[PDB]
RNA sequence: CGAGUGGCUUGCUACCUCGAUGUCGGUUCCCUCCAUCCUGCCCGUGCAGAAGCGGGCAAGGGUGAGGUUGUUCGCCUAUUAAAGGAGGUCGUGAGCUGGGUUUAGACCGUCGUGAGACAGGUCGGCUGCUAUCUACUGGGUGUGUAGGUGUCUGACAAGAACGACCGUAUAGUACGAGAGGAACUACGGUUGGUGGCCACUGGUGUACCGGUUGUUCGAGAGAGCACGUGCCGGGUAGCCACGCCACACGGGGUAAGAGCUGAACGCAUCUAAGCUCGAAACCCACUUGGAAAAGAGACACCGCCGAGGUCCCGCGUACAAGACGCGGUCGAUAGACUCGGGGUGUGCGCGUCGAGGUAACGAGACGUUAAGCCCACGAGCACUAACAGACCAA
RNA sequence: GGUCUUAAGGUAGCGUAGUACCUUGCCGCAUCAGUAGCGGCUUGCAUGAAUGGAUUAACCAGAGCUUCACUGUCCCAACGUUGGGCCCGGUGAACUGUACAUUCCAGUGCGGAGUCUGGAGACACCCAGGGGGAAGCAAAGACCCUAUGGA
RNA sequence: GCGAAAGCCAAGGCCUGUCGGGAGCAACCAACGUUAGGGAAUUCGGCAAGUUAGUCCCGUACCUUCGGAAGAAGGGAUGCC
RNA sequence: CGUGGAAGUCUGUUAGAGUUGGUGUCCUACAAUACCCUCUCGUGAUCUAUGUGUAGGGGUGAAAGGCCCAUCGAGUCCGGCA
C-alpha cells in the first residue's frame, strides 16, 4: 500500500474488540483479520492505525450484529511516530466500516481520525470532522 | 503437522565466540575507480543525539521537509600512516613484500610498537617499484594508527594500530600518492577521506556481554504456560533427534554473547565537522565531553562508548550519495532525565 | 513548542500528544508530565511546574 | 490391460529385544528428502486481454492465526504469494505435557446362574537419577612449528543474510465490439528473517525522592518492623523491545527452454564437434571464523645482557575460574571535595492565617523555600590511593 | 402376521442419555468459525419403573458448557528482588565400573556398532553448560505366552 | 479490631530451625515483584496467577419443599480536625 | 413490632480435625509419605488423651478387599525345611 508516513506500533490482534467510529448501527467491532497480513508461528496477527481490517459486529442494532464486514483502523492507543519524531496515541482504538471501494459504510465518523489514515483511506478523510 | 518456522539466529556470524582483536579488521576493500586514496578512518565511539535534517532524497513526498534523525557521534581525530606495506602477487594468495616507514613518529606510539631506529626508506621502495615492474605487485596500504592521547574521554594513550589499504588510479600513481603521505608524518584527516553525505561502512567490536543462556544469545522461546512452571524456563526442547547421535553444532545453546567484530553496511555520515556542537549537556553518559574533530553518523554503530570504530567507503551502497545534508538543528539536551 | 502541561519548551524530537476522545490535542514534553495529568494534578498546583512558578 | 518405483498406510512374518530400547497426541529445537503448495525461469493451450488450465527445470527461502475434538486424521472461519507432503527409534519423556490407550475405586448399557467380562461409554487416578565416556556450545592451560613487539596472509570453514508481498507512475494504455484490462522499467512502503544500538517512545529500576495506614522508640523531630520495598505516587544510570539503524547491484557457469552455425544423410536438423543465450537454484561478489594449514605461513622493526614479558598497584570498553583491555607521578586510573548535568517536588524551625474553643487546644493553609534530600554520569581538581619492589627472559 | 419361543410382550415416564453402534444423527441457539454445551426431534445397536422411573428447592475441594470482570496463560518477552549456582578455607559421601576407548559418515553383522570393513577427521590437558548417543543409570517385564506353578 | 484474627510491642527466651569467606554476584534453577498495547489469542481444561474483599446505607431476579434463593445482582458511603 | 435463641445451620488458618489443586519444592529427601501456598470441617454421626475389649481363615470394617506396629485378596515369629 501506499506509504503511511507514520511508525506504527501494532496496538491489536486478532479477536480484539474496537469501537466502531461512525453511525451504521454497529456500536462495537471484533478483529477477525489483517488485510495483506502473514505473520509467523505462534504470532497473533496484529493491526494498527492505517490498517484495513476483516471485522465481526458484536455490538449494535440486529441487522449490523453478527455481520463480517471490512473497516479500516482510524485510532489507537498504542503510540505511532511521527517523521519529526514526535509520538501521537488516542483516547481509544477505533475503526471506521468500509465497502469494496473503500467508502465508509456509514454517512457520519464520529470522534478524531489520524491525518496518516486520511491520506490513505480519502473518502473516509473527506467525512472527518476532526483531524489530529 | 506442525507449522514451519525460520530457525532461531543466523548461522552466519560464528563460532560465536570473543573476538581476537578489540581493533576492527576489514576484511574486504572499496574499488579502484577514482582518484588514489586512502580506503578507510577510524574513531572513537561517543554517544548519541538526534538530529533534524532537511529531507534529501528526490523520490520522498517530504523532500524539502524537516525530518528528526537519530545520530551517533565519534571523535574522529587526525591519524598517522606511519608506513607503506606493499604485497606482492604469488601462488598462494597475496603477501607482504616490504614496508616503507618514517622519521617522524608519535611521542607515545612506542606504547605499543617497536618503533624503528634503522629503517632503509629508499632500498624498500625500490623493491617495491622492482616488483611492480616484475608486474607482481599486489597491492598496496598503509599501516595506520589513531592519536587516543588526542581524545581526553578515552583513557587509553596506546595507539591503535590498523591497516588501511590505498586504491584509486594506476598503481604506479597510487604508489606515488601513498609514499607522499607516509613521507610528510603520515597525517591525514575524516575531510581527506570522507565527505558528509556519503554511505560508510563501519566495522567494530559489539558490547560484550560475557555468557548468555539460548534465549538471549540465538532469540530461542522461552518455556510458555504450564511448561514454564515445572522446572525449565530458558532451556530448548531438546539437543537434536535420535539419530544422528551428536549435537550438531547448529543448536542453539548457550555461550559467549558480545563482544564479536561487526561491519554495519551503508551507514550515512550526516555530518562531519570539529568543536563542540554536538555535546550533550552533562557529558555523554560515561564518556565525557566532546570538543573536537567528529562525525555524525546515521543510527547505531557497533560497540560501547570508547571503543574504536573503523570507517570504510560502502562497498554495496545501494542510494546515490546526496551531499552534504542541512542541518536544521542538533540536539544537545542532557542524555539523563 | 511548549509543553500543554508543565509549559516549558519541548525539546524537538522528543515528547508525545495525546488527542482526547473530543478531539482536543495536549503535546506532553515526558512522561512525568503525562503522569500527573491522570492523576488529575492541575499544573498550577505544582510548584515546580513552569505554569505555577 | 500391461511394466514398475517407493517404503508414508495396512497386512504378513516371527530375525532382534521379555535379568524392560518408557505409550498415543501435542510441544520445543535441530537436520534432511522431492513425488513442488508459493516464489524464479520455461513449454503447450479449447493461449485476444485479464483470469486460468496442463506440463518442464528447480528444494534458496517460505508455507502463518484461529472454532469443535486428547486426537493423528478431518470438518469449519477469516486472513495469505501459498497457507505442499514426507524422513530422522511413526526424530525429540536422563526436555516438557499427561488430555487419550492400559492397573488398583465407581457408574451405565450389553452378556453371564455367578465370580466376573466387553477391541462399549463414563468420573477419578504417580512421571525417579548429583553425567564416568562420547557429542556439541562457549572459556582456559600446555606442548609443536623454533627471542620479542606490531601488522598481515588465507588453506579451509559458516551464512538465507536475505525471502516475499502491497502501492504509485507506466495506464484506464497494449489487447478487446464491449465488459474487462496487462507488461518492461522507475519509484514508495509493508511483512518474515538477520545483525547491531538506546538520541527518541516504552518497560524495569526492593538506586533515589515524596505521600500515607498500624505499631514501637513519651510527644515533636527522626527512625525500626509490616518478607525479604507495608502500601500508594514519581523515577536517574544501565539493561532492554513494544523503540531506532543496517542487510545490493553486478558478474561467471548451467538446468528446463529459446536459438546460431553444422555434418553424418548433397536437403533438412539447436547437437553429433563448435557457439549465442537462459532459473529465487550453482560459483564469485558481501559478512563471520581461521597459523596446529605438520608445506605448522608472510612483512617490518626491536632485541640476545638484554627487546620484551609475568608478578605487583589503581581500574574496566572485559569477565562464572582462567582469559581480555586501560592507567600507573614523564599520571587524571579510582576515591574525597566543588562545580555541571540529573531524580523528587517545596525540609526542620519560626511567622501569619485557621473551623471552633473562655482558655487549653487545633486538622490544615501561606511565607521563609525552583526549597530539603538524593545520584550507578560528566568536568575541574594530584588532596588521598596507583607506593615499594620482585622475578623470567634469546 | 391381520399368533410362535419361553410366562408375559414394555404401561407412566424418560430418550443420540455417564445407556445410541451407526455418529460430528437432523433442526435450532451461540461463535468469524463450536466432534463441545443447551433445546427440540428421537424408530431406544442394547431406556424404563424400590435391578426403582420421573422429577426436584437446598447443599458440593463432584463432571461438562456460556457470559461479565481480571490478568505475563498467550502475542513476546524485559528488568529487578532473595537463596543457590561460580571462585576461596574447612568438612566430605553415593550411584556406577568385562576390557579397550579422540570420534564422524557409510557399510557389514543375530535384521538397532565408540571397538568389525572402507573412508573422513583427530596435538594433549583443564573449566562452565544444556543433556544428542552409550538401544545411559535404577528393577531377573506388570503386558503376552509357557509350567501336568501359587493364591 | 468483632476476635484466642493480622500486623507491631512487652515480660521471658533466643542469635543453635548452627559452617564460613569472595565476585553489581554471568548462564541456568528455586521462591518472588513490576511490565506498554492487546486481553484466554494460551491450554485437554483459565492449570498458574490475578480480580473481589472489612463496615453502614439503598437495593435485589428465576426458582422454591416457603425454610431458602441472598452477601443474589447492582448503586452509594468510609480519613483527619 | 419486640422478646426469645433453635440448628448433624452459615463465615471463620480460635483451638482442633481434615486433605482439593499446584500434577509446584523434594525425589541417594529434613522425611522408607516431608515442605509451601491453596482448599474442607470447625455444637457434632465432632475432635482428643489415658485406660480397656475384639487375634489370624480369625478380629475390625458408614465396604476401599480398607485396617490389625513401614508387614494384608489372609499379620508376625520360629518350626515342618535342605
Ligand atoms: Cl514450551
Ligand atoms: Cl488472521
Ligand atoms: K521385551
Ligand atoms: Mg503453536
Ligand atoms: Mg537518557
Ligand atoms: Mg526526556
Ligand atoms: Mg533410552
Ligand atoms: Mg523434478
Ligand atoms: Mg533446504
Ligand atoms: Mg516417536
Ligand atoms: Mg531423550
Ligand atoms: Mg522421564
Ligand atoms: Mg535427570
Ligand atoms: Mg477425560
Ligand atoms: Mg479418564
Ligand atoms: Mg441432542
Ligand atoms: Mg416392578
Ligand atoms: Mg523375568
Ligand atoms: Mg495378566
Ligand atoms: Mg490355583
Ligand atoms: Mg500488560
Ligand atoms: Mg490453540
Ligand atoms: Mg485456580
Ligand atoms: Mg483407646
Ligand atoms: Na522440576
Ligand atoms: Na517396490
Ligand atoms: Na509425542
Ligand atoms: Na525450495
Ligand atoms: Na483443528
Ligand atoms: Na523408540
Ligand atoms: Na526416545
Ligand atoms: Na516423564
Ligand atoms: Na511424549
Ligand atoms: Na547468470
Ligand atoms: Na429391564
Ligand atoms: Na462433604
Ligand atoms: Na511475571
Ligand atoms: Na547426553
Ligand atoms: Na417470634
Ligand atoms: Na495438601
Ligand atoms: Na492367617
Ligand atoms: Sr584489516
Ligand atoms: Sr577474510
Ligand atoms: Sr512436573
Ligand atoms: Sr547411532
Ligand atoms: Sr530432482
Ligand atoms: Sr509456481
Ligand atoms: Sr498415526
Ligand atoms: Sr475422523
Ligand atoms: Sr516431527
Ligand atoms: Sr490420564
Ligand atoms: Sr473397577
Ligand atoms: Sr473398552
Ligand atoms: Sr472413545
Ligand atoms: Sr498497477
Ligand atoms: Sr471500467
Ligand atoms: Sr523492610
Ligand atoms: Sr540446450
Ligand atoms: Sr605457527
Ligand atoms: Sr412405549
Ligand atoms: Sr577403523
Ligand atoms: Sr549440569
Ligand atoms: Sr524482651
Ligand atoms: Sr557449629
Ligand atoms: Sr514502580
Ligand atoms: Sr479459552
Ligand atoms: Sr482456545
Ligand atoms: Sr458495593
Ligand atoms: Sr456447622
Ligand atoms: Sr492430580
Ligand atoms: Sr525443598
Ligand atoms: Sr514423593
Ligand atoms: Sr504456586
Ligand atoms: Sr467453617
Ligand atoms: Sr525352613
Amino acid at each position: 500500500m501506499e506509504a503511511l508516513g507514520a511508525d506504527v506500533t501494532q496496538g491489536l490482534e486478532k479477536g480484539s474488540l474496537i469501537t466502531c467510529a461512525d453511525n451504521t448501527g454497529a456500536r462495537e467491532l471484533k478483529v477477525i483479520s489483517v488485510h495483506g497480513y502473514s505473520g509467523t508461528k505462534n504470532r497473533h496477527p496484529k493491526a494498527g492505525l492505517g490498517d484495513k481490517i476483516t471485522v465481526s459486529v458484536t455490538k449494535g442494532t440486529p441487522e449490523m450484529r453478527r455481520q463480517v464486514l471490512e473497516a479500516v483502523v482510524v485510532r489507537q492507543r498504542k503510540p505511532i511516530r511521527r517523521p519529526d519524531g514526535t509520538r501521537v496515541k488516542f483516547e481509544d482504538n477505533a475503526a471506521v466500516i468500509v465497502d469494496e471501494n473503500e467508502d465508509p459504510r456509514g454517512t457520519e465518523l464520529k470522534g478524531p481520525i489520524a491525518r496518516e489514515v486520511a491520506q490513505r483511506f480519502g473518502s473516509v478523510a473527506s467525512a472527518a470532522t476532526m483531524i489530529v | 503437522p506442525q507449522p514451519s518456522r525460520p530457525r532461531k539466529g543466523s548461522l552466519g556470524f560464528g563460532p560465536r565466540k570473543r573476538s581476537t582483536s578489540e581493533t576492527p579488521r576489514f576484511n574486504s576493500w572499496p574499488s579502484d575507480d577514482g582518484q588514489p586514496g586512502v580506503q578507510g578512518f577510524a574513531g572513537y565511539k561517543a554517544g548519541m543525539t538526534h538530529v533534524v535534517l532537511v529531507n534529501d532524497e528526490p523520490n520522498s513526498p517530504r523532500e524539502g521537509m524537516e525530518e528528526t534523525v537519530p545520530v551517533t557521534v565519534i571523535e574522529t581525530p587526525p591519524m598517522r600512516a606511519v608506513a607503506l606495506r606493499a604485497y606482492e602477487d604469488t601462488p598462494y594468495g597475496q603477501r607482504p613484500l616490504t614496508e616503507v616507514w618514517t622519521d617522524e613518529f608519535h611521542s607515545e606510539l612506542d606504547r605499543t610498537l617497536d618503533v624503528p631506529e634503522d629503517h632503509d626508506p629508499d632500498a624498500a621502495e625500490e623493491q617495491i617499484r622492482d616488483a611492480h615492474e616484475a608486474g607482481d605487485l599486489g597491492d598496496l596500504r598503509l599501516i595506520t594508527h589513531t592519536v587516543p592521547d588526542a581524545v581526553p574521554s578515552v583513557p587509553k594513550k596506546k595507539p591503535d594500530v590498523m591497516e588501511t589499504r590505498v586504491g584509486g588510479g594506476s598503481v604506479s600513481d597510487r604508489l606515488d600518492h601513498a609514499l607522499d603521505i607516509v613521507e610528510d608524518g603520515g597525517e591525514h584527516a575524516m575531510n581527506d577521506i570522507f565527505r558528509a553525505g556519503e554511505y560508510a561502512d563501519v566495522a567494530g567490536v559489539t558490547k560484550g556481554k560475557g555468557t548468555q543462556g539460548p534465549v538471549k544469545r540465538w532469540g530461542v522461546q522461552k518455556r510458555k504456560g504450564k511448561h514454564a512452571r515445572q522446572g525449565w524456563r530458558r532451556r530448548i526442547g531438546n539437543l537434536g533427534p535420535w539419530n544422528p547421535s551428536r549435537v550438531r553444532s547448529t543448536v542453539p545453546q548457550q555461550g559467549q554473547t558480545g563482544y564479536h567484530q561487526r561491519t554495519e553496511l551503508n551507514k550515512r555520515l550526516i555530518d562531519i565537522g570539529e568543536g563542540d556542537e554536538p555535546t550533550v549537556d552533562g557529558g555523554f553518559v560515561n564518556y565525557g565531553e566532546v570538543d573536537g574533530p567528529y562525525t555524525l553518523v546515521k543510527g547505531s554503530v557497533p560497540g560501547p562508548d570508547k571503543r574504536l570504530v573503523r570507517f570504510r567507503p560502502a562497498v554495496r551502497p545501494n542510494d546515490q550519495p546526496r551531499l552534504d545534508p542541512e542541518v536544521r538543528y542538533v540536539s544537545n539536551e542532557s542524555n539523563q532525565g | 513548542r511548549e509543553c500543554d502541561y508543565c509549559g516549558t519548551d519541548i525539546e524537538p524530537g522528543t515528547g508525545t500528544m495525546f488527542v482526547h476522545k473530543d478531539g482536543a490535542t495536549t503535546h506532553f514534553c515526558s512522561s512525568k508530565c503525562e503522569n500527573n495529568a491522570d492523576l488529575g494534578r492541575e499544573a498550577r498546583n505544582l510548584e515546580w511546574t513552569d505554569t505555577a512558578r
